[PDB]
């Protein structure tokens, strides 16, 4: 018994993308001389942490 | 430790406030305000 079988396979692909971020962040702040001030403007996730 | 205690977490408007007065009436102080709401989007099941 001698022969062979076989044959191909393929795929088209035409995808193409684009994008764009922009962002300016422009916090201010006041402090006296030899003080400190903190400040945050956002949110707080929970996260599992135990010894 | 592990992997039971319960705690509670404020939220809200919170204000704290350390003044000091000088001869001429000149505030020195530390101010903490504070205002914070419950978010649906970044809360978890568990």
């Amino acid at each position: 018994n001698f022969g062979i079988i076989t044959g191909v396979l393929s795929t088209i692909n035409f995808a193409l993308s684009n994008g764009d971020a922009y962002l300016i962040a422009n916090p201010q702040l006041s402090a006296r001389s030899g003080g400190r001030t903190d400040f945050l403007a956002g949110g707080q996730v929970p996260i599992l942490q135990a010894l | 430790a592990a992997g039971q205690n319960v705690t509670y977490k404020d939220y809200g408007i919170k204000l704290e406030f350390e003044p000091r007065v000088d001869d001429d009436n000149n505030v020195s102080m530390r101010v903490l305000a504070d205002v914070s709401d419950i978010d649906p989007a970044t809360s978890v099941s568990l």
